[PDB]
């Protein structure tokens, strides 16, 4: 007796709250915490659809999403520290010299 | 009057246009990430706000 | 069923006495008694191949409890699984990758 | 069962907006670990029982221990971060969140006109999604350990010292 | 379902490169050697293609509740394998300069041709948000493999943070999409709603979302902006790559799900479809027009025929050609990328360091290197859609194809950014015979795939029959 609808609001919730996070945030490490806010808000939103169906797919697509998120937090991190043993600093902005 | 060919430039303006709306458009591409993510939320924001008034 | 909310309540009767019997043993220690180098990258890495192991352990976790139910046909699919990880340790293992010292 | 659901949601909620306005990066961090133990509430709440336990297990337990681990190796005294605020000044976050709400309203405008007739709650096990899933999800299971590989290698290469 | 062994014959390139994978990886772990290790994974996607074959005798199957195997799927299969192996053929001579491990390079590219079959087999959400991220993982990757570069880590952070956001855009509107649904089949999108009531709001959103990620995905405005800085930061067979089977693979996958799914037939996601690809043509050539460098220049290019190509996605519920059409496009467009980012690599290799620019000047190449500047010229003129080249039988396509779905700003929209196409890619084009102030056969045998790429851009430019039959013989289920 809780309405689908109430459990994809807090998925939506979660999901632009890590976009904003995302954006609002200069450093590199606060980008990936807010892109894990954003991957995790959507596979809860897979569960909660899944539950309200009653089956197994939201919570294999759960799986395949952490899966995604384990991964790309590690390549991430990675590259998070390449950036900060090349320039000794995470600042995003600086990371601009492509352009036009 | 008509020795610089007028009609010619009256042709040679979509050139033209298009050469300031590159110049303009070419503004987005300024390099920074937390722009290129805020221009894709920018765009969910339009394609759903669209979707949701032609629906 | 009665069982199951018995169970329920002793369950968190348990977790908040514990915590609770921790907190205050804390205070009680406080109100008690009276007064008067960089670190290399091999841990990300290990910490990384835990991440990654650990996902396919998940993996092998939803395989072990269906394993009647999925038959001969899970058992190859989980031997694909289980020689592609081996695969990967005996590479990572092969080029340096898991050895702390140089 | 719905107590507990508004209760873990509503701790998502707030514990993930203190992450994002957050300055120091392991506060940060512990945040975002109480806000994925209360994200297993709620997946604990709705049934998924399993999806629950890897929550707990895989990014409270592994995911987060790599990025405390990293903030760890940076040693982050919050150099030219909390020194200055830039998120906190209201003329840069002003713009996004009012983005991100406009994106909020919508996406609740398009989730209130569904049918909903509610989540029974009945608990899915782990069994019956190791059934699903090396049943009609196999090409998934193998090819996200292809995944899982590309991840190593390519973590792997980026993130050595020499 | 289960799996029988003629459903392991329809697996047969996808099991073919996964083995690859293994196998590469334990070579690479019992030792290093960069001859072998390219050999060997170019020795198993010429094994998947020519399995293509068995694939076809085998019959157009339903292999999994996620994958659906059939000439759609050869075709697209076929063309990632191609760019695939292009693009090991070119990072050979590239990687002979590598002074870092190079054996890595062909695990990633193995990978994501994997994910480009995946993609080109699926029938399902579950299988397309799989294959999009075994793309793009590999890809974060290849696009910073020499990240010592400066630009190659910059282009590198922005793909990997960009394509993280996508695929959370991409999975989130696939749970509403499920929400609303309740199956993950491609068929089932819309098939519980009735009488009139197609355009649900739920299911409209998910599938703006997905179409926010699928548009990240495929360089489509207004999420086109990664775009050439990753082309310009990656390395040049990364470039070619990311530049034809990526693209490639994803579209594959976009035109099969709103060929399949019911609310493809909605006519708001169509309204919506043909803003972002007129935006995207128009854009995409605009951008263009002031472009020195090659790599960013040949970004902006692939906006705007991903542009034409959404085009023809758009006419896809109306006409009977679109899917044709998509097929010759995509045949000429992988052709022509082939050749332009080969030459840009062959001209790029050996790998010269990470402190030495790695800058083009294309500028009087013909007085060195005549056959590169032939077939550049070659792939210039047919990225402009100019006759006699293939690039011209795509728009060809692209325009019949408008034209018969009474789509009328997109064909004005396709006729204006091929005038504006006219002009840059004839600017390159003559550029190459200005004035301005290798040695193994691996170079040779890129030089060689350029040379090809270019004979059969022309010939098919002059003679489209057996491309367009071929086409026509790969005819997904209906
Ligand atoms: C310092 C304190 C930090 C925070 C500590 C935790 C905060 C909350 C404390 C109060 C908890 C109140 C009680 C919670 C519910 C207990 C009962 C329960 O979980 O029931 C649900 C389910 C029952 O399963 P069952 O009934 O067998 O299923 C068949 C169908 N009836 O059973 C389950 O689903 C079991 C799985 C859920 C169990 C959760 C236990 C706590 C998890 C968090 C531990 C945190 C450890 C400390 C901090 C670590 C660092 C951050
Ligand atoms: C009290 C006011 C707030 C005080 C501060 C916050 C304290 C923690 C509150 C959250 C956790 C406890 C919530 C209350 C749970 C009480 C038990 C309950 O409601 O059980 C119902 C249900 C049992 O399972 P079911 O079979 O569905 O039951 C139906 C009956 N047949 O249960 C379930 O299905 C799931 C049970 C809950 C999930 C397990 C525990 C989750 C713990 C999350 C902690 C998050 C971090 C908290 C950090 C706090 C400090 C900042
Ligand atoms: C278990 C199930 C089935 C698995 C698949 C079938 C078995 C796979 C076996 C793979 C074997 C890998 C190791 C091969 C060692 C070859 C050693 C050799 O002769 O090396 C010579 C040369 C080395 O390089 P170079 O620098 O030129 O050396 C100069 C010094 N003489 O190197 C060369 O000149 C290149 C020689 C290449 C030789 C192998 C060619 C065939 C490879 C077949 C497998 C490829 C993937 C197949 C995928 C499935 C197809 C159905
Ligand atoms: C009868 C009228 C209705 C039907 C019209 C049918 C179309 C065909 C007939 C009209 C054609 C008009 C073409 C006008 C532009 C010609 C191209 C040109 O002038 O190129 C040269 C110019 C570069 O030279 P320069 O000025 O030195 O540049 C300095 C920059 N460093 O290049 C540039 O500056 C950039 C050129 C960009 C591309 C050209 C402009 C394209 C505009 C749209 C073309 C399609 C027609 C749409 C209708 C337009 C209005 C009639
Ligand atoms: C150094 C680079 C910094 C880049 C910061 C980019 C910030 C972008 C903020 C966008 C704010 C948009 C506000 C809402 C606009 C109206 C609603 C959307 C369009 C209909
Ligand atoms: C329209 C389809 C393509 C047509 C052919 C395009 C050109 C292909 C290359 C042919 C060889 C070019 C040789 C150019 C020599 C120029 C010498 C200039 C001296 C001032
Ligand atoms: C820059 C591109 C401009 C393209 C203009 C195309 C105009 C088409 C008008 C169609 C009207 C149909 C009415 C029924």
């Amino acid at each position: 007796m809780i309405p689908l609808q109430h459990g994809l609001i807090l998925a939506a919730i979660l999901f632009v709250l890590g976009l904003t996070g995302l954006v609002i945030r200069r450093n590199l490490l606060f980008m990936l915490i807010g892109l894990e806010i954003m991957i995790n808000a959507s596979a809860l939103a897979f569960v909660v659809a899944g539950s309200y169906w009653g089956q197994t797919d939201g919570q294999v697509m759960y799986i395949l999403a952490i899966s995604l998120a384990a991964a790309e937090a590690s390549i991430g991190l990675a590259l998070l520290l390449q950036l900060h043993r090349r320039r000794q600093n995470l600042n995003i902005d600086s990371v601009s010299e492509m352009r036009g | 009057l008509l020795k610089r060919d007028p009609l010619n430039s009256m042709m040679n303006i979509p050139a033209v246009l298009s050469r300031f709306a590159g110049k303009g458009l070419l503004l987005s591409e300024n390099g920074y990430l937390r722009w290129y993510v805020a221009s894709m939320s920018i765009g969910a924001v339009v394609v759903l706000a669209l979707l949701m008034v032609l629906r | 069923s009665t069982e199951v909310i018995a169970h329920h309540w002793a369950f968190a009767i348990f977790l908040i006495v514990a915590i609770g019997l921790c907190c205050l043993m804390l205070v009680g220690g406080w109100f008690l008694g009276g007064r008067a180098l960089r670190l290399s990258a091999k841990f990300y890495l290990v910490a990384m191949f835990f991440v990654i192991f650990d996902v396919e352990a998940l993996y092998l976790f939803a395989w072990s409890t269906s394993i009647r139910e999925s038959g001969w046909v899970g058992f190859v699919e989980a031997a694909i699984f289980i020689f592609v990880l081996l695969a990967g340790l005996v590479y990572l293992v092969r080029i340096g990758a898991l050895d702390w010292t140089p | 069962m719905e107590f507990a659901f508004y209760i873990c949601g509503l701790i998502a909620i707030l514990a993930t907006l203190r992450v994002i306005t957050h300055t120091n990066p392991v506060h940060a961090l512990l945040y975002l670990i109480i806000s994925l133990l209360a994200i297993s509430g709620v997946f604990f709440s709705l049934g998924a029982y399993f999806a629950g336990a890897l929550e707990i297990i895989v990014y409270a337990g592994a995911i987060m221990v790599l990025f405390v681990f990293v903030v760890m190796m940076l040693n982050l005294g919050g150099s030219e971060i909390e020194q200055e605020r830039q998120w906190l000044k209201p003329q840069v976050w002003i713009g996004p969140a009012i983005l991100s709400a406009i994106m909020l309203v919508v996406i609740v405008y398009a989730i209130l006109g569904v049918n909903d007739q509610g989540i029974d709650g009945t608990p899915i096990s782990a069994k019956a999604v190791g059934i699903t899933l090396f049943g009609p999800y196999v090409l998934a299971v193998e090819l996200a350990s292809m995944l899982l590989l590309a991840g190593l290698v390519v973590a792997f290469h980026v993130g050595r010292e020499e | 379902m289960t799996i029988t062994p003629q459903n392991l014959i329809a697996l047969l390139p996808l099991l073919i490169v996964g083995l690859t994978v293994v196998v590469v990886m334990l070579s690479i772990a019992w030792r290093r050697n960069h001859f072998l290790n390219a050999t060997l994974s170019v020795i198993g996607l010429n094994a998947a293609l020519v399995s293509l074959w068995f694939v076809g005798q085998a019959g157009a199957m339903d292999v999994t509740p996620l994958m659906r195997v059939d000439g759609f799927a050869m075709l697209y299969t076929g063309l990632v394998l191609l760019a695939s192996l292009a693009t090991c053929t070119f990072a050979y001579p590239w990687l002979e300069g590598y002074n870092d491990n190079k054996d890595e390079f062909y695990l990633l590219v193995l990978i994501a041709a994997l994910g480009g079959i995946l993609l080109a087999n699926a029938n399902h959400l579950a299988s397309l948000f799989l294959g999009i991220e075994l793309i793009s993982l590999p890809l974060f990757g290849l696009v910073g493999y020499a990240f010592r570069q400066k630009r190659s880590l910059e282009a590198s952070i922005k793909y990997t943070i960009l394509s993280a956001a996508a695929s959370s855009f991409l999975l989130f509107g696939m749970a509403l999409v499920y929400a609303q649904s309740g199956d993950l089949s491609f068929v089932a999108l819309g098939k519980n709603l009735g009488d009139g009531m197609l355009n649900e709001p739920l299911l409209l959103a998910g599938f703006g979302l997905m179409i926010v990620g699928l548009g990240f995905k495929l360089s489509l405005v207004p999420f086109h902006l990664w775009t050439p800085d990753v082309y310009q930061g990656a390395p040049a067979p990364v470039s070619t790559f990311l530049a034809t089977a990526s693209k490639i693979a994803i579209f594959g996958v976009v035109m099969r799900l709103f060929l399949y799914a019911p609310v493809g037939d909605s006519e708001a996601i169509r309204v919506v479809l043909a803003i972002i690809a007129f935006a995207s043509i128009i854009f995409g050539n605009l951008m263009a027009l002031s472009q020195t460098n090659i790599k960013r220049l040949l970004g902006y290019s692939s906006i705007s025929h991903l542009g034409y190509l959404l085009v023809a996605l758009i006419a896809l519920q109306t006409g009977e050609m679109s899917m044709e059409a998509v097929g010759v496009y995509l045949a000429g467009y992988l052709f022509s990328s082939l050749g332009a980012f080969g030459v840009v690599s062959l001209m790029s290799s050996p790998y010269r360091g990470p402190d030495a620019d790695s800058l083009f000047s294309y500028r009087g190449l013909f007085w060195h290197r005549p056959i590169l500047a032939a077939v550049m010229t070659v792939m210039m003129l047919s990225l402009a859609g100019i006759p006699m080249t293939l690039g011209f039988i795509g728009k060809f396509y692209v325009l019949a194809v408008g034209v018969q779905a009474h789509l009328w700003w997109l064909v004005g929209a396709v006729v204006v950014g091929s005038a504006i196409g006219l002009y840059y890619y004839l600017r390159v084009a003559v550029s190459l015979y200005l004035h301005a102030p290798p040695s193994n056969w691996q170079y040779s045998a890129g030089g060689i795939v350029v040379l090809i790429s270019a004979l059969l851009v022309l010939v098919l430019g002059v003679w489209p029959q057996p491309l367009i039959s071929i086409v026509r013989l790969a005819m997904p289920l209906m």
